[PDB]
């Protein structure tokens, strides 16, 4: 009987609100989608508890009154992004960066696993850990495979999930993704590609560059708020350094700065092995004359190559692929970047 | 219903009746409802490229259990480049013609309509269409506009075509791996467009269109002279080997320039000599033939 | 009530209204670019059946060009007075406008005009404003140009490949623009306006005086 | 271009009071300051009587010049070495001879987009002509004053725009008696040909340098508001300061008398500025063992 | 009076009825209203000297058009257009505009060719167009432009888009002055101070 | 599930009754808006919107026209347009947690070899709060407002903390990127807000860091729609002047570019002194090398004079950086201790990569 005269107190047609501010008395400030705000009242059986700057509740037509709280599936935008099942292949997916391992897991496994060398001495862990060089050099690869040699939690974002357009979702994520970090394991955030949003540190007069500059503040001030983080890693990838924010490089908040150089010949043969594998590989083929032949080619060549390996199977209606699909495919995908060498010059 | 419309009272805000026929504002550019427009052998010449872009298209629709054999998954991705376009409209209108299949047609300008979030609006209500009928076929065209780099924010950039870019690397890639709908991109001159979509993830298949050979330009030229009047003791190969690396597009030029010679004197009747002077008006290139630019360098 | 169609976008020109008073022999010295000019423009428009029976298919487009004062605009206003077709008249620079997007509607706007009127005639004054060549077009003004110049190239070869309009172009320097425009198929009459010679000044002369 | 009320239903115009401008136009408004006297400056007299013979006359006695028919001119440039008398005699000018003082900086007028100067410009020209007892000053000229020649990227367009609106401002189709210009810069070799001459300035007041005399006049002047002992030859001083402006100056009477509030007296001696030259130039290296 | 509601005039509709009360001429965009509303010298040739031979010669292309069209009918000649003046600064070229727009002061217009563009890239064009319009309008018009170096140069190549604009605003300016719309009572009064970086199609 | 906020039926059963028919038909509803400027004598206030228009109303009868100043938001009437109640943009939670006054775990001994500038620290803070009689019995005002500069990583914050300990009363600390606001004209009233609030309490030490970002920058050449940096600018030295002589409250700036320097700010009143920070020779560099060591478990056999004669151009932020590497070094093997050739590489993998 109360719950029908209640739920008929209010109009019907209920619009979608906004809140952007709380006054803890009895009214406050929202926003309409059309941006109006309007300074209305608050009922008191809207359950005053899960009320956040950044929510939705509902509102009327008359006088615009807070009807009641709107869920919103709760954050749709920080479960997606959050690993739950396993990544690839542990150690043996990568090869001849070994030097580089030492950095990453003395970093991570060691302030976690075993936090006594730090009690010993009295040296604190590392916070910010920069991966750049060459565009693909086996970035992703390393991320994943120290991802999977883990005991917590492990947070993947892309990069282009951050930026929206509401004037507010910038901000709100990266509270909504460092709590998911705080409520679970001291996950390893890793945001990829951060040097579309952080570079230069320019101000215009648009209304398009200030959903950024602010965005790209608050998370340097949320990183380093300075009051209780609980030991969170974060790893953070680009491709290249030099036009990217002094102000991280700068000691104080990133102390790691990790490169990945090139490769050679002998980290391919693995790599010629791990692309080979899933696949009907038949016993008449020759894959050590491919690599000896083509000095410059990375495991995304490989991987175009395997594929039009499997293209040229299907193409003559066979299951199995012969070598001369491999020499064929080597000599068509191959052909797109080979120029400019010194050859014949140098000794 | 996914996407479902209904009837909606102004006043009291109720639902008054369930619509029919999904959100798909401003097909008229879409469903272009008309197959005849050009037959398939009026091509001639460039004969890997058909059979590349018929295996790419008809042979993952109409035959699937071939790809879905093996492990590997179908392309989808397909990229056109002729930096003077030696066929790229008339290729295309031929697998339009023959295919027997529900085709869309996308300009590539029509996204960025006044303001924000309009054009970012209808990407998502496009390709609910192509894949409300799964036999379709999207076409772009010139997506040298819609697209170039990722520049900065809004001081030395655009960055709202940005928000449109950046939804179609989405739409096709990243919440569901769509079937039955292949893209077809054509453009030139690959360097202003992003390399972002360029990776093997995306698009599998990159066809380029060379300068035609000298039986390449033999055989369009008979095309073209099939519809004219010609007189006896003519050779249309020394027409074609005078043309060093032509483009193909000009091989109407000289069609048009001699049948106007042979206008000009009420004559239906045409000579080779007035495809020599057809071809020589054409030839107007800034190649400098003082025998001593091309000449000083043996 | 389903109004007419075409109770829309922007001016009907002329077609008989303030149509520019200059006969077609007021040229002094043009003989050839006077005649080639009528003989893909309004030629086409009066003697039909010379071209079907050939199977000559007159060109869709003409590109002017050369130094200033040799006749450009004279020479189109006599094609102007003597055409019986529609005209169009359009300054190059009319769309570039402030608003984002709609610099390329408004060359759809125009030729949609150009599709439900008769076989038309479209005439663009300076093309060098918008038809240069492209690079990393770093500012935003410079993406504003470039994608206007696509639409531009689309309607005009696409699929359905607009029948019976003309559009004639008259630059002043016509090498600092898109190599694709100069391709045959769109602009098949790369007819240049040279500074008059001896045989021709005497004919000039005759017909001020 | 008024901001009329009108009424929102019947739409008729109803109030109208304005009064509306740029932010930075508001900006520049600065007026009511504390006074200074002509005595402050020493040294350049017959400059500042080039100033009194140029200026305040057209403003005080108008009749002074009707009645023998000529035309006061309205354009007064500053220049010389930095720091001697360019902003401070004009800051002393316009604080006992009130007439609504306007400043204009170079850098200010150089914006990052095509075409705002030449609004800058004009609409502080606007508030100038509207207030008629004000008057204009203009300081580094020099830093927008180009010579028009070099087209040289990409500052063809940045700052020539500004000048040449700039340079339409000052005698155009339409005079402009209302208002005066005072120009304050330290290059004249930079400038336009058309930013020179009569109609726009001519009054080339140029400023020397302060001689001993002159120098040993700027220092007891700042030094009579503090404790000074009666035994200071100016003699030694005007010896001493060598290559030094007023601003110097200035600076070795400051730190002279914190000399004298470290130790704790209250009177100052030559010693004392011999210490506060010295610390000026922040005396360094005896030798470089190339010079025997 | 239908007839005069020619397809682009503007009218004024009735806020309730929405039907045409009245029509107007045309919007005359205020920013070129200061163009016109002011005072040149009250001068009558009395302040000018030593120039007699230029002034005669400029009075002579300028004040038969507006004044006296008989002796150019009477000979096969069209009507001239506007002029240019070129020199060193100090010898006129304002007071020489400034002697002319008092004398037979039909209407006038003053540009200065540098509150001419602005940060919208889309704005110069439009300005230019809609000023001709209102000198077409207002028959016996004279135009002046002051400092045509602002908005000259060569039109050259690749040009950093800033100086891009400028060109395509010569370009507009181009084809209003001399173009497809005989341009008739209006005569344009130019004035330079560096006469050699200028577009020989100018 | 619709939820819409159940809230089991025991905290709003009496609410429900008639309080929410209270709240709908008397409580009206207003809007937020931004006053653009005010008119003497006559209220006459223009007000936007923003998304509207602009509008020239009244206040009501309500409240006074004394609080009402220019960017400020206000109740709008719905229908009448008139304001109800003014709105404060959001007071005040950027005060409580700036005026700490907090004791802080910097020892006076860990600021060494730049002793020049501690003196004149002393002389420009202690002294005219504790013997002011000296500047009183000669005839020099006390000086007020001194501006620090110089390269970043020196030390600015410990000479900026080495006056904190010394009173222990009233310690602010200003983040220079805090007033870096979203709402035109948000931080100018804090301004206002911090200066009022400062003189209620005597013996008061406020510090600006950071005034790269509002202190006097590039007064208005970049912000050609924002204007906010200037409102805050022109509003602060407006305040700082007009009033309080012989020393009440001290206030210290400190930037990295010796480039955003005003010769307003250089007027007498409110910047005096000049007071720089530099490198160390040789010692004080050794002084940092001896207590970022300390802490961390090292060997007693090794020098830290070597290291500095290592490092010719360096900051003690890059000194910590050596000390934080070397320890890792420590680290990667299993050494419980930091010896001599952990340091020795940590300082060739720092300075030897970019630096030098
Ligand atoms: N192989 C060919 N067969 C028939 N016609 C051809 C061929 N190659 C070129 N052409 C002619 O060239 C012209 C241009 O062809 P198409 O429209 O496909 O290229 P395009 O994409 O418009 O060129 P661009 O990339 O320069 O815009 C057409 O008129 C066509 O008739
Ligand atoms: N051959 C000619 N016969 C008659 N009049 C001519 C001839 N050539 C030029 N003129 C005159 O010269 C003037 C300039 O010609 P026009 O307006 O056509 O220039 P344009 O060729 O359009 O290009 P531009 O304006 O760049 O020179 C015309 O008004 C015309 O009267
Ligand atoms: N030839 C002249 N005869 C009489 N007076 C002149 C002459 N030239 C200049 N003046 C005087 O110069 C003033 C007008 O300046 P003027 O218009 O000549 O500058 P300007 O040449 O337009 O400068 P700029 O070329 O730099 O724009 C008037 O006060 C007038 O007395
Ligand atoms: N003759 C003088 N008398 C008094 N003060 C002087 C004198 N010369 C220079 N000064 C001081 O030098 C400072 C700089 O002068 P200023 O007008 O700023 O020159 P500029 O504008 O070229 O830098 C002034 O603030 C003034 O206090
Ligand atoms: N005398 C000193 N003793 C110890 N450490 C010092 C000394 N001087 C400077 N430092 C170091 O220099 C660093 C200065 O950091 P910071 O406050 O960021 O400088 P700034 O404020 O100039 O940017 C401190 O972390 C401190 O470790
Ligand atoms: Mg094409
Ligand atoms: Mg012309
Ligand atoms: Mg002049």
């Amino acid at each position: 009987e109360e719950r029908s005269k209640v739920d008929d107190l209010r109009g019907t047609p209920m619009s979608v609100g906004t809140l952007e501010e709380i006054i803890d008395d009895n009214h406050a400030i929202v926003s309409t989608s059309v941006g109006s705000e309007h300074y209305v009242s608050i009922l008191s059986f809207v359950d005053k508890d899960l009320l956040e700057p950044g929510c939705s509740v509902l509102l009327n037509h008359k006088v615009h009154a807070v009807i009641g709280v709107l869920m919103d599936d709760t954050d749709p935008l920080v479960t997606v992004m959050k690993v739950e099942k396993a990544p690839q292949e542990t150690y043996a997916d990568i090869g001849g960066l070994d030097n580089q391992i030492q950095e990453i897991k003395e970093s991570v496994e060691l302030p976690l696993t075993h936090p006594e060398y730090y009690e010993e001495m009295g040296i604190k862990p590392p916070k910010g850990v920069i991966l750049y060089g060459p565009p693909g050099t086996g970035k992703t690869l390393l991320a994943k495979a120290v991802a999977n040699q883990t005991s917590a939690t492990f947070l993947r974002v892309v990069g282009s999930e951050l930026i929206q357009k509401y004037l507010g979702d910038g901000p709100k994520l990266v509270r909504e993704l460092f709590r998911v970090a705080e409520e679970h394991a001291p996950s390893i955030v890793f945001i990829d590609e951060i040097d579309a949003i952080g570079t230069k540190r320019y101000d215009s007069n648009s209304g398009g560059e200030r959903e950024i500059q602010r965005t790209m503040l608050e998370l340097l001030n949320q990183l380093d708020g300075f009051d209780s983080r609980g030991d969170v890693k974060v790893i953070m990838a680009t491709n290249r350094i030099e036009t990217l924010d002094p102000a991280l490089i700068r000691p104080g908040r990133i102390d790691r700065k990790i490169e990945f150089p090139l490769p050679d010949e002998k980290t391919k043969k693995r790599i010629f092995q791990i692309h080979t594998s899933r696949m009907t590989l038949a016993d008449d083929v020759t894959l050590d004359d491919l690599i000896m032949a083509k000095d410059d080619l990375s495991g995304a060549d490989i991987k175009a190559i395997c594929t039009e390996a499997g293209l040229m199977a299907l193409r003559e209606r066979r299951m199995k692929v012969t070598n001369e699909d491999f020499k064929k495919s080597k000599e068509n995908v191959l052909y797109k970047k080979q120029e400019g060498t010194p050859e014949g010059l140098y000794l | 219903t996914p996407n479902c419309r209904v009837a909606l009272r102004n006043d009291s805000y109720t639902l008054h009746k369930i619509l029919p026929n999904k959100v798909d504002p401003l097909v008229s550019l879409m469903m272009v409802e008309k197959v005849p427009d050009s037959t398939y052998e009026m091509i001639g010449g460039l004969d890997k490229q058909i059979k590349e872009i018929k295996e790419v298209i008809e042979l993952p629709v109409k035959h699937p259990e071939l790809f879905e054999a093996l492990g590997i998954a179908q392309p989808k991705g397909v990229l056109l480049y002729g930096p003077p376009g030696t066929g790229k409209t008339l290729l295309a209108r031929a697998v339009a013609h023959h295919t027997d299949c529900t085709f869309i047609r996308v300009s590539g300008s029509e996204l960025v309509q006044k303001f924000i979030g309009e054009g970012a609006r209808m990407v998502r209500e496009l390709f609910v269409m192509a894949r409300e009928h799964a036999p379709s076929i999207i076409f772009m065209d010139e997506i040298d506009s819609i697209g170039s780099s990722r520049l900065e924010g809004g001081s030395g950039g655009d960055s709202e075509v940005q928000r449109t870019m950046l939804e179609l690397l989405n739409q096709l890639d990243g919440f569901e791996a769509t079937k039955n709908i292949k893209v077809i991109m054509a453009t030139n001159r690959i360097d202003i467009l992003d390399s972002a979509l360029l990776r093997p993830g995306r698009i599998d298949r990159k066809i380029e269109f060379p300068p035609p050979n000298e039986e390449a330009r033999l055989d369009i030229l008979k095309i073209h002279s099939r519809k004219m009047n010609l007189t006896r003791g003519i050779n249309l190969r020394k027409i074609a080997e005078l043309m060093p690396g032509a483009s193909g597009a000009e091989v109407k030029g000289v069609c048009t320039e001699a049948g106007m010679y042979a206008l000009r004197e009420r004559r239906v009747h045409v000579t080779q000599e007035d495809f020599e002077m057809a071809v020589a008006k054409v030839m107007q290139k800034d190649s400098e033939k003082n025998m001593s630019i091309k000449k000083l360098w043996k | 009530d389903v109004l007419p169609p075409e109770a829309d976008s922007s001016i009907m020109m002329l077609t008989s209204d303030q149509k520019p008073d200059v006969m077609y022999a007021d040229i002094g010295g043009m003989d050839i670019q006077k005649q080639e000019v009528r003989e893909a423009v309004e030629l086409p428009l009066t003697h039909f059946e010379l071209y079907k029976q050939i199977g000559i298919d007159p060109p869709r487009g003409v590109l002017m060009y050369g130094p200033p004062g040799c006749g450009k605009t004279m020479l189109a206003k006599a094609v102007a007075h003597h055409t019986t077709a529609a005209f169009i008249r359009v300054v190059g620079s009319e769309f570039v406008q402030k608003y984002l997007g709609e610099g390329p509607r408004m060359v759809r706007d125009v030729f949609r005009l150009a599709k439900e009127n008769a076989p038309a005639i479209i005439f663009i004054d300076e093309i060098d404003a918008i038809a240069t060549k492209r690079f990393d077009a770093q500012t935003g003004a410079d993406r504003e140009v470039q994608r206007i110049l696509l639409e531009l190239l689309n309607q005009m070869d696409g699929f359905d490949q607009n029948v019976n309009v003309k559009v004639i172009m008259a630059t002043n320097r016509a090498d600092t623009l898109d190599p694709a425009l100069l391709r045959p198929g769109r602009l098949d009459r790369k007819i240049e306006f040279p500074l008059p010679d001896r045989r021709q000044k005497r004919l000039i002369f005759s017909t001020i005086t | 271009g008024d901001l009329v009320g009108v009424n929102k239903d019947s739409y008729l115009i109803l109030e109208t009071l304005p009064t509306e401008y740029d932010s930075r136009v508001k900006a520049m408004e600065v007026d009511e300051r504390p006074t200074e006297q002509y005595s402050d400056i020493g040294g350049l007299d017959k400059q500042i009587q080039e100033l009194v013979e140029a200026i305040v006359l057209p403003m005080n006695h108008k009749e002074k010049f009707e009645n023998l028919g000529i035309q006061p001119p309205k354009g007064v440039l500053m220049y010389g070495p930095p720091g001697t008398g360019k902003t401070l005699l004009a800051r002393a000018c316009a604080a006992q001879t009130k007439a609504t003082f306007l400043k204009l900086a170079g850098p200010q007028l150089v914006q990052m987009f095509i075409g705002d100067g030449a609004k800058l410009v004009r609409d502080a020209f606007a508030l100038a002509k509207e207030k008629a007892p004000s008057i204009i000053f203009i300081d580094e000229l020099d830093a927008i004053g180009t010579k028009r020649f070099d087209s040289e990227k990409a500052g063809d367009r940045e700052v020539q725009r500004t000048m040449l609106e700039l340079l339409n401002q000052l005698d155009g189709f339409q005079p402009n008696t209302q208002v005066k210009v005072i120009a304050a810069t330290n290059r004249v070799d930079i400038l336009d040909p058309a930013l020179l001459r009569s109609g726009r300035l001519d009054r080339k007041i140029e400023f020397p340098m302060p001689n001993e005399e002159a120098r040993a006049r700027i220092m007891q002047i700042h030094s009579r508001k503090m404790n000074v002992s009666p035994d200071v030859n100016y003699e030694e001083l005007a010896r001493c300061t060598d290559d030094f402006n007023g601003a110097q100056c200035k600076a070795v009477c400051v730190e002279a008398g914190m000399i004298a509030l470290r130790r704790g007296a209250t009177e100052l001696t030559h010693e004392d500025y011999m210490e506060g030259i010295l610390e000026v130039q922040a005396k360094k290296k005896a030798n470089l063992q190339y010079y025997a | 009076d239908k007839s005069k509601l020619k397809p682009g005039t503007r009218v004024a509709l009735d806020m309730t009825t929405l039907t045409i009360m009245r029509y107007l001429p045309r919007e005359v965009d205020p920013l070129v209203y200061n163009m016109s509303h002011e005072d040149p010298g009250n001068v009558s040739y009395s302040e000018i000297g030593g120039l007699s031979e230029q002034i005669r010669e400029l009075r002579e292309v300028i004040e038969l058009p507006l004044t006296n069209p008989e002796l150019f009918q009477r000979v096969g000649i069209i009507p001239p257009k506007g002029c240019l003046l070129y020199g060193p600064p100090g010898t006129g070229k304002t007071l020489l505009a400034r002697a002319v727009a008092s004398q037979l002061d039909c209407n006038f217009l003053k540009v200065v060719s540098s509150s001419i563009v602005d940060k919208y890239i889309g704005e110069s064009a439009r300005l230019i167009r809609e000023m001709f319009n209102y000198a077409r309008d207002h028959q016996p018009c004279i135009i002046f432009m002051d400092e045509i170096d602002a908005i000259g140069g060569r039109r050259f190549s690749e040009g950093t888009s800033a100086d891009r604009e400028i060109q395509r605003t010569l370009m507009e300016l181009l084809n209003q002055m001399d173009g497809f719309d005989t341009l008739h009572r209006v005569k344009m009064i130019m004035a330079t101070n560096r006469p050699d970086t200028l577009d020989p199609a100018l | 599930e619709s939820d819409t906020g159940l809230a089991p039926p025991a905290l709003w059963d009496l609410a429900a009754d008639k309080q929410t028919l209270q709240s709908e038909q008397p409580l009206q509803v207003a809007r937020c808006t931004k006053i653009i400027n005010a008119d003497s004598e006559d209220p006459k206030y223009i007000i936007n919107v923003k998304q509207f228009a602009k509008f020239v109303v009244d206040l009501s009868d309500q409240v006074a026209p004394t609080d009402i100043e220019e960017g400020m938001r206000v109740g709008v009437d719905r229908n009448k347009y008139q304001i109800h109640i003014p709105l404060p943009p959001k007071i005040d939670p950027t005060v409580t947690m700036m005026q700490v006054e907090e004791k802080p775990d910097v020892t006076y001994s860990d600021v060494g070899g730049c002793k020049e500038q501690i003196e004149k620290l002393r002389e420009v803070v202690e002294t005219p709060l504790l013997h002011p009689e000296r500047f009183v019995n000669l005839g020099i005002e006390p000086p007020k407002g001194v501006l620090l500069f110089g390269p970043p990583g020196t030390g600015k914050t410990l000479c900026a903390r080495a006056v904190a300990n010394r009173t222990d009363a009233c310690f602010i600390r200003v983040i220079g990127s805090e007033l870096v606001q979203k709402y035109v004209g948000e931080g100018a009233r804090m301004v206002r807000e911090l200066f009022e609030m400062a003189r209620t309490k005597k013996a008061c030490l406020i510090f600006f860091d950071e005034i790269d970002a509002i202190g006097g920058a590039r007064f208005d050449d970049g912000a050609g729609g924002d204007n906010e940096v200037q409102r805050t600018m022109l509003e602060l030295i407006n305040q700082l002047d007009g009033f309080d002589p012989r020393g009440n409250i001290k206030v210290l700036m400190a930037t990295n570019r010796p480039d955003t320097l005003d010769p307003a700010l250089m007027r007498p009143g409110r910047l005096d002194r000049k007071i720089e920070f530099s490198l160390p020779d040789l010692e004080g560099r050794t002084h940092i090398f001896k207590i970022h060591a300390r802490s961390m478990s090292v060997e007693r056999d090794i020098r830290f004079e070597l290291l500095a004669r290592l490092c010719p151009n360096s900051t003690g932020a890059e000194i910590r950086s050596v000390c934080t590497e070397a320890g890792m070094f420590a680290i990667r093997a299993r050494r419980k201790i930091a010896t001599e050739k952990d340091f020795l590489e940590a300082v060739n993998k720092v300075i030897k990569s970019y630096a030098k």
